[PDB]
C-alpha cells in the first residue's frame, strides 16, 4: 500500500497481477 | 502483510507488486 492507488487482488489473480507488472518474468 | 494480505481486502498497488516478483 505505497501508492495511493488500489486494486482488489485475491488467489491466483493477485498472483497474475504482480507477474503482469512484474513483465512475464516466468509465470 | 497490506501488500499480499491487505490486498484481497483493501488492494495492492501494481507497484508494490514488483517486490513480490
Amino acid at each position: 500500500r505505497a501508492a495511493p492507488y488500489g486494486v482488489r487482488l485475491c488467489g491466483r489473480e493477485f498472483i497474475r497481477a504482480v507477474i503482469f507488472t512484474c513483465g512475464g518474468s516466468r509465470w | 502483510q497490506d501488500l499480499q494480505t491487505l490486498c484481497c481486502t483493501d488492494g495492492c498497488s501494481m507497484t508494490d507488486l514488483s517486490a513480490l516478483c
